[PDB]
């Protein structure tokens, strides 16, 4: 608690999520354009948020959040830093 | 068949040994082993990478109709 | 309708319940030819009877046997007993009387299988009510029910009939287990059965060593 | 029954039981007497 | 919406089609005429869109004629194990894998066959075995019989799992059309759960199971004195004694402190000297990686929560200003077609089973597998011809495709309909690339004959002569022995030693060493891109006129498979697209058996031997780049000389593959009466001999004919290949088992 | 209109076009998951009560030996010394009298009401159910007559406690492999000292 590593891994969950919520993400509920822009999607999927973020983008960006953390944690380890 | 016959009989009776005929022709191994593949020796080494002799002309028409009789194939 | 062996399940349905031991029971089917069903029939008569005397030919000599008072071989060693035993009697002289006694006695009942009543014209030594059979598997007459328990009355008959059918499946279910019971502990059935009296909780198809090699 | 005993009645499954009881009966014959040449 | 749907008892379980043959089809069900009833029965009795043209019904007979096939190789699978448990040397092939060969298969003394079972080692005999068995379960760290016997009765039970399961989804909850065309999901679970799961639970077995097991039996330790693999599950000491950081479990796969695992999860490259095979932590990191990797790869694609990408969309978005209309309408072929999916898994799969051959040779991934020079030549040989042939059919279904779902209306100008409407470019183009390769690549051999026999070896293409050197490949080799300084640096070895450096030797035996590439094996390269771009040539020309020429305009309407149009127009015998299968499995044949003729000879000229003092006396002694660049070279220092050992296997355990050398010959030249004579004359001989049947009143009611003209195609062109292939199986069997 | 119906099912998998046959339908299903949930309620109850009653005294066998996983199920981890009869042989046994009671409640499922007329020595009937196959009923299954009104929230209170019970099973199996103790002596563990006995530190 309050290592490095949970540090990193914290952050990139926190931000990648939160990039989610507020529409800075594709999600369940809006899909990019071949030309990257987001529009609306009904994916039917019932969520309590009002931003329309469902249980399906906490899943996936949670997971992309770990990865990237992982990733920079092992990269960093190996540059030396 | 026959030319086959002929020759091989004949190669035992040459050689001065009228057994390897008696012996191995009574079962096709013994023509494709004795008869074939023991022949063939001096004829394939016609030319090979050490040199080559007057029996070179014969290996080069072998392998030429083994190639010809491909091609009607 | 009758009692099923699955209770649940409907009985196969070329099974009416007109026959002996007619619990509904043909899974796979095998008699739904009805020819090849009474052939199966006079098959299930023949192996339930071979069965019972058996039976009782191996429990009988082995509870003799078990209480001391002879010393009759288990089942498994009595050919080889009696064959040391009997040098003066050879065992092919003994399987050539077996083969044309049984091949005369079988031929017999295959020909009245395939005709039946036909062995009734008094060819075999002037024999004729006594051979004509009472119905499928089921001979009857002077000779083969010299006691008249099948021409009494009809609920008699059908009765004797189940008890006969049951019997019979179950002692071949216990020919079975004889078997495998001398195929795990090498002994005799009698001596299994004393075995288990004497230890049951110790002596069981999981302490014989072959049930469970482990 | 009998729409089975009609399929193994279907020429190939015929052709296996006959040629298999003929092979086996041969391989026995050679395993009881092995080596036979001449009568 | 991805959802499930069957239909209910579709289909009743009845024997009353068993007894009629035919059934399936509505020409064959009235019964026989002729005797062709009876061939026709087979050929057409798994052309299920023959049968009918409703989607869902094929769709459905082909998932659980599926599961049919898998429950016939878990049995195969369990015999494999079963025959290992009962009928092997096994446990003593265990103790001393160096000198002991392995056996699976003991003949029964009858008519003097046991003979076949030979003096094998291990105080066994029996038929040695070439499947690469042994070394297998070795690195899956099995020890004892009872564990190959466990396997056999798990794949049995399994087996008859895989058969309920084809009668179960065909018979009673049979699932509907919009089931099978969720292409988007069943991606997404064969890639992340197949694959991935499949690789993640094998690298599981390979760190818990084989990484401990394997190290005490490469230690030294007897077979029988290692403990069990449940005793390194469940004692984490145990383990740890062997891999240290065990004893810190779980917590630094938890913490990212991954670096910890670096005594089970390795990349040294290489091989184990002590085993001449890859090292197992390499496998378990690899297996570990790859886990992940396709666990990541099935989340692509849109099934019910919205994200993912839609495959149609993906498609017809790939289009250029060359291309037309690009990729659109290839969603909806390959989602109605299944001769179109076929012939795209055939290929794929085929060019992977090659792939598998060359990696599995060059990085031998097994114990004591690359000295077992029987197994090596064995798997090598055989994953290359199960690619042939699986290549092979996928021009034939490409072609099926092409003639029967094809449809003009759904291909306006996408790729498919520029492609056929440039298919005289392609082929012409092709044509001229054959004969360049062709002349260029056997002339080279036809030179060499002719100038070594004219006593002219100076004029020769050859190493001490004009030279050809393959610098590209000489290149490729160099960087990939640099490649552990710069390019990989966390990498301590390369992935093989063929690339260069040293002799791994096993036993006194090469293991692997590196492979030298001079003017033989250009010369034998070009050999290779000859034959299969002309195996391309007729697989791809056949595809693309499958439906009309300028010489037939209207061949769509006579089919796939049919002998000719007549022998007007010239002549036009063997047009169809079947004809094309027919005479590419010839040049498939050609093309892989000089492929697996430059293996036997360059391994056993050039890496496999013995390791001396000295150094490596190969069994062959390097007579490849001294011979191979003649014709004369190839019948001589090859096939003469290593024929011996089959010829000579009379009166030993080997006298088997003499016998189906000989037996192999006869069907390779019984095929030329089927492949060079045409059913008239037979026919009419036939005609004779029903005659002199008629007046003995023995003429059967089943009229008999000849065989069909695309019978006689399809029966010359299978006894051509059994007789050719079984030639070459007992040749190079009976020679690497006498000489390995 | 089910018990304990929350809504939740993100795999569709009570969705009933499609899934007519087979053990996907939403009847089998939803019977399923009550006898989950009973057996469930059974193996909570009975994977701790041991443990629970030999740490305080009640039974005289020591908590170590008569843990769920090391009384005998998984050999490997424990057999206890001596019961009356070895393990294989009571195996038989429940083999033979659990196959009895499975099948017959199999074929009230597949046939409801037909284990009520063929003679089972007059058991026959107080087995014809109801016609609801997770809920039978009758003079024995439901032998003090309770849920006269309130059998839906009894219903729900029967699958919410199998549910836990559930959740509890994976959690005496997840336990048993992390700490390899008892389900109550991670719990007295837990207790005692919290900080230092959790999965941060038991991982
Ligand atoms: C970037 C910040 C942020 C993130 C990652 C989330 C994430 C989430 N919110 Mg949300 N919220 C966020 C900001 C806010 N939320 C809310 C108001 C709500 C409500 C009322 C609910 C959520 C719920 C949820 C969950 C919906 C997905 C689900 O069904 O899981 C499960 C999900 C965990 C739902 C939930 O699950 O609550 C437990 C829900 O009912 N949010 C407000 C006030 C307007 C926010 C302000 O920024
Ligand atoms: C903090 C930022 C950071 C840094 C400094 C690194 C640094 C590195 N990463 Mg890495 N990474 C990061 C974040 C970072 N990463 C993120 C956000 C992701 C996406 C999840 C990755 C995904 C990633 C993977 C999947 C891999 C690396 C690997 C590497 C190494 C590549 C060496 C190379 O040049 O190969 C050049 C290769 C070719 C030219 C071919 C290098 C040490 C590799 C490594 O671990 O090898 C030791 C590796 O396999 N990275
Ligand atoms: C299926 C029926 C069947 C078969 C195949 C056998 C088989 C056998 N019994 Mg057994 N038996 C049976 C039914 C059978 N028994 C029944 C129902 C009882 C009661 C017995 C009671 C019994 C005893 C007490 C003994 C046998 C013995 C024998 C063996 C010698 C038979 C013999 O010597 O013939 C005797 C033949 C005659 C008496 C002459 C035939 C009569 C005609 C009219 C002349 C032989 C293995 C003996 C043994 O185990 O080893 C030698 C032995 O001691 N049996
Ligand atoms: C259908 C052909 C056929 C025929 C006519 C026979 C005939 C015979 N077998 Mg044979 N058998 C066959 C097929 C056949 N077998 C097959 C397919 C197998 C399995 C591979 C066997 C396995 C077998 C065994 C294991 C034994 C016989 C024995 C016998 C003999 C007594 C029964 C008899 C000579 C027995 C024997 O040799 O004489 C007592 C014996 O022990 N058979
Ligand atoms: C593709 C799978 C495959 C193949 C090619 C073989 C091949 C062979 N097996 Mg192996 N087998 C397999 C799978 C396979 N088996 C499986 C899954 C099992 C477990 C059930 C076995 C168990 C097994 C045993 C126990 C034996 C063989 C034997 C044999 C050999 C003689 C078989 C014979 O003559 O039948 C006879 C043909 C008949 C028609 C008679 C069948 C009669 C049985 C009882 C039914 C032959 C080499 C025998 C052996 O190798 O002898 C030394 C032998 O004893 N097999
Ligand atoms: C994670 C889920 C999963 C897994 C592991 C598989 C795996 C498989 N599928 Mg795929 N499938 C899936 C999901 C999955 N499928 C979904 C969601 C769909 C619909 C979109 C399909 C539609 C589909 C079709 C139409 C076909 C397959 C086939 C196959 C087999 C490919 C050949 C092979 O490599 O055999 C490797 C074999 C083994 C490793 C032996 C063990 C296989 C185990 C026992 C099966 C596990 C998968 C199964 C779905 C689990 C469910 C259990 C079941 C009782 C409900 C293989 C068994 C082909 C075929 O072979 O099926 C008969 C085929 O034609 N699948
Ligand atoms: C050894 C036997 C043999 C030979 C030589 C050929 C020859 C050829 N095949 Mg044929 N083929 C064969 C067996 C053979 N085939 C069999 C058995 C079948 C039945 C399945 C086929 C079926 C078949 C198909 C289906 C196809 C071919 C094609 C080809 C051509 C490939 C292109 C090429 O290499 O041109 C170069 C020519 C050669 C390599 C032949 C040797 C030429 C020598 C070295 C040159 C000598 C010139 C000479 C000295 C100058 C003249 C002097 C003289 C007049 C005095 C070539 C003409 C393919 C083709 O047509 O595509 C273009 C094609 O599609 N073949
Ligand atoms: C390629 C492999 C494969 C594929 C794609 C399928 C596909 C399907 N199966 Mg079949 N099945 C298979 C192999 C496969 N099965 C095998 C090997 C068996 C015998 C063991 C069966 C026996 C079987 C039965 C008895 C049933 C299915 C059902 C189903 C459907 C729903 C499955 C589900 O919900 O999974 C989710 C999986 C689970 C909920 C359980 C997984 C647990 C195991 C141990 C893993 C679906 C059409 C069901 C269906 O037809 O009704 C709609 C159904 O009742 N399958
Ligand atoms: C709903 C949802 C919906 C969607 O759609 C999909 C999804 C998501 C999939 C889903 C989810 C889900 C869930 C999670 C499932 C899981 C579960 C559980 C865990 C089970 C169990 C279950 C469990 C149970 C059976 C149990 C039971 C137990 C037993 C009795 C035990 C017993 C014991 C005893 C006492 C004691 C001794 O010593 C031993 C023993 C013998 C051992
Ligand atoms: C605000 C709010 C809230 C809250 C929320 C939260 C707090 C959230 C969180 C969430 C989160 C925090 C999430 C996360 C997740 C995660 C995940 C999902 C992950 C996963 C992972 C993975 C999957 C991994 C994988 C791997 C491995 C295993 C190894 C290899 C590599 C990798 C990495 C790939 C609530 C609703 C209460 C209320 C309202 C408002
Ligand atoms: C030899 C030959 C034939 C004659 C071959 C025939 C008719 C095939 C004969 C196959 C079997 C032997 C016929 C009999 C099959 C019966 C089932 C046999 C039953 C007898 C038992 C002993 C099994 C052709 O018909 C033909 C047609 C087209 C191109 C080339 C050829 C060709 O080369």
């Amino acid at each position: 608690i309050g290592s490095t590593t949970n540090l990193i891994i914290c952050s990139s969950t926190a931000i990648f999520l939160a990039a989610g919520r507020f529409g800075l993400t594709p999600s369940a509920n809006r899909l990019a354009s071949p030309g990257l822009k987001l529009s609306p999607n009904n994916s039917g999927l019932q969520t309590g948020d009002p931003a329309g973020f469902t249980a399906t983008d906490v899943l996936y960006l949670g997971t992309i959040g770990h990865v990237v953390g992982i990733g920079s944690i092992l990269g960093l380890k190996a540059i030396g830093a | 068949w026959v030319t086959f016959y002929f020759h091989w009989k004949h190669l035992g009776i040459w050689q001065g040994n009228v057994n390897q005929f008696n012996e191995s022709s009574t079962y096709l191994m013994g023509w494709l082993r004795d008869y074939l593949w023991l022949n063939s020796s001096q004829l394939i080494n016609g030319y090979n990478p050490f040199g080559m002799n007057s029996l070179s002309v014969w290996a080069w028409m072998f392998l030429f109709g083994h190639l010809i009789y491909a091609t009607g194939f | 309708d009758r009692q099923v062996w699955f209770p649940g399940n409907a009985p196969a349905p070329h099974l009416d319940g007109s026959l002996p031991g007619d619990f509904g029971f043909d899974p796979l089917s095998l008699g739904s030819d009805p020819q090849l069903l009474k052939w199966f029939q006079q098959a299930e008569l023949v192996h339930g009877r071979t069965a019972m005397t058996a039976v009782a030919g191996i429990l009988f000599p082995a509870v003799a046997t078990k209480a001391g008072v002879v010393n009759i071989p288990q089942w498994y060693d009595a050919g080889s007993v009696w064959v040391q035993n009997n040098p003066n009697f050879p065992f092919a002289a003994l399987l050539f009387i077996q083969i044309i006694l049984t091949g005369w006695v079988e031929t017999k009942r295959w020909l009245d299988f395939k005709n039946p009543g036909s062995q009734a014209d008094g060819s075999f030594l002037g024999v004729t009510d006594d051979f004509k059979g009472v119905a499928n598997g089921y001979p009857g007459g002077k000779l083969f029910d010299p006691f008249g328990l099948s021409r009494g009355s009809e609920g008699q008959l059908q009765k004797y009939q189940e008890n006969e059918i049951k019997n019979g499946r179950l002692a071949m279910v216990a020919f079975l287990g004889f078997i495998a019971q001398h195929a795990a502990t090498g002994k005799g059935p009698i001596d299994n059965l004393a075995d288990h009296l004497a230890n049951p909780t110790a002596v069981t198809f999981a302490t014989n060593g072959v049930s469970l090699p482990f | 029954m009998k729409n089975f005993t009609t399929y193994l009645s279907t020429a190939p499954v015929v052709a296996l039981i006959w040629f298999t009881f003929t092979a086996g009966l041969l391989i026995e014959i050679n395993r009881f007497f092995p080596d036979p040449l001449v009568f | 919406k991805v959802k499930i749907v069957v239909d209910g008892n579709p289909v009743e379980t009845s024997f009353e089609r068993w007894a009629k043959p035919g059934h399936f089809s509505r020409t064959l069900s009235k019964g026989p005429s002729t005797t062709t009833w009876i061939w026709n029965l087979h050929a057409d009795a798994h052309d299920f869109d023959s049968h009918t043209s409703d989607l869902e019904e094929i769709s459905r007979k082909v998932f659980s004629a599926h599961f049919g096939q898998l429950g016939i190789i878990l049995i195969w699978l369990s015999g494999m194990y079963f025959h290992g448990a009962r009928f092997s040397n096994y446990e003593a092939w265990l103790s001393d894998p160096i000198h002991i060969k392995p056996s699976a298969q003991v003949v029964w003394p009858v008519v003097g066959q046991e003979i076949l079972n030979g003096d094998v080692g291990g105080g066994f005999q029996g038929v040695q075995i070439t499947s690469g068995f042994f070394q297998l379960w070795r690195a899956s760290g099995i020890t004892s019989e009872l564990q190959l016997y466990s396997t056999a009765i798990g794949g049995l039970v399994l087996a008859a799992a895989m058969f309920f399961a084809g009668w179960f989804h065909y018979h009673k909850a049979a699932p509907k059309l919009e089931w099978f065309q969720n292409v988007e999901s069943m991606l997404n679970h064969h890639l992340a759960g197949l694959l991935g799961l499949g690789s993640l639970a094998w690298a599981g077995h390979q760190i818990h199971v084989s990484l401990p097991i394997n190290k005490l039996l490469d230690a030294g330790v007897d077979p029988k004195e290692i403990p069990l693999p449940h005793e390194f599950i469940l004692n984490r000491d145990l383990m740890a004694q062997l891999y240290p950081s065990f004893s810190k479990g779980l917590a630094p796969f938890f913490t990212i402190n991954w670096s910890e695992y670096s005594d089970f999860l390795t990349f040294q490259g290489g091989l184990n000297p002590v085993t001449g095979g890859l090292w197992l932590s390499d496998q378990a990191h690899h297996h570990l990686a790859i886990a992940v990797l396709f666990l990541v790869a099935g989340h692509q694609y849109r099934t019910n929560w919205g994200i993912g990408h839609s495959i149609k969309e993906i498609l017809e978005a790939h289009k250029g200003p060359f291309t037309g209309e690009g990729h659109k309408g290839l969603y909806e072929i390959l989602t109605t077609s299944w001769h179109a999916q076929l012939a795209i898994n055939l290929a794929l799969f085929g060019s992977l089973s090659i792939i598998v051959a060359h990696h599995m040779y060059s990085m031998p991934p097994y114990p004591y597998l690359a000295t077992d020079y029987g197994t090596q030549l064995s798997i090598f040989t055989h994953h290359t011809w199960i690619g042939g042939f699986c290549i092979v059919g996928a021009g034939a279904h490409a072609a099926i495709f092409m003639v029967r779902d094809y449809d003009p209306t759904n291909n306006y100008n996408n790729l498919l309909d520029r492609v056929i409407r440039h298919r005289d470019a392609i082929v012409s183009h092709l044509n001229w690339v054959c004969i360049f390769l062709g002349f260029h690549s056997f002339g080279l051999y036809i030179h060499n004959d002719t100038m070594s026999a004219l006593g002219r070896p100076q004029d020769m293409f050859s190493d001490t002569a004009i030279q050809l050197q393959p610098v590209f490949a000489q290149w490729i080799q160099n960087t990939h022995l640099s490649a552990p300084q710069f390019t990989a640096p966390n990498a301590l070895a390369p992935t093989s030693p063929v690339w260069g450096g040293d002799v791994v030797a096993v036993g006194g035996k090469v293991a692997a060493m590196p492979i030298t590439l001079g003017t033989a094996d250009f010369m034998v390269h070009h050999i290779h891109a000859f034959t299969i771009h002309v195996t391309v040539l007729i697989l791809l020309k056949g595809v693309l006129y499958a439906r009309s020429s300028r010489l037939i305009p209207d061949k769509a309407n006579l089919g796939f498979r049919f002998p000719c149009d007549g022998p007007g127009r010239g002549g036009t015998c063997q047009v169809s697209a079947w004809d094309h299968v027919f005479l590419g499995l010839f040049w498939m044949y050609n093309s892989l058996s000089i492929a697996i003729f430059h293996f036997s000879w360059k391994m056993q000229s050039d890496v496999w031997g013995t390791v001396n003092s000295t150094g490596v006396s190969h069994i062959t002694g390097g007579n490849f780049s001294q011979s191979a660049n003649t014709i004369n070279g190839w019948l001589r220092d090859f096939l003469w000389a290593q024929s011996s050992q089959v010829i000579q296997s009379y009166g030993s355990a080997l006298s088997a593959y003499g016998l189906i050398f000989l037996g192999a010959h006869f069907i390779w030249a019984f095929s030329l009466m089927f492949l060079f004579s045409g059913r008239g004359y037979w026919q009419e001989l036939i005609e004779s001999i029903v005659w002199a049947h008629n007046k003995l009143k023995v003429a059967p009611s089943i009229q008999p004919r000849a065989l069909s003209i695309t019978q006689g195609r399809a029966v010359g062109v299978a006894h051509y290949l059994l007789g050719g292939i079984a030639t070459t199986w007992s040749f190079f069997l009976a020679r690497i088992i006498a000489v390995g | 209109a089910l018990p304990a119906d929350y809504g939740f099912d993100p795999l569709g998998l009570l969705d009933p076009e499609g899934k007519g046959a087979g053990f996907v339908s939403p009847a089998w299903l939803q019977y399923s998951e009550v006898i989950h949930a009973r057996w469930a309620m059974l193996g909570a109850a009975g994977c701790i009560a041991p443990e629970i009653l030999a740490t305080a005294g009640v039974i005289p066998q020591t908590p170590d030996e008569v843990i769920w996983f090391k009384s005998g199920v998984i050999p490997p981890a424990g057999v206890y010394d001596k019961y009356w009869l070895d393990p294989y042989s009571l195996f038989f046994i429940e083999v033979i009298l659990v196959q009895f009671a499975e099948l017959r409640r199999w074929q009230d499922f597949r046939n409801p009401g037909s284990q009520g007329k063929q003679y089972f020595l007059g058991l026959e009937e107080v087995l014809k159910g109801s016609g609801d196959p997770s809920y039978p009923g009758g003079q024995f299954f439901n032998l003090f007559n309770l849920g006269k009104s309130d059998l839906k929230e009894l219903k729900t209170k029967e699958l919410k406690n199998g549910r836990l019970a559930m959740l509890a099973v994976f959690g005496y199996g997840a336990q048993a492999v992390i700490t390899a103790e008892g389900p109550f002596k991670n719990l007295t563990d837990h207790l005692s000292d919290p900080t230092g006995h959790n999965i941060l530190t038991n991982f």
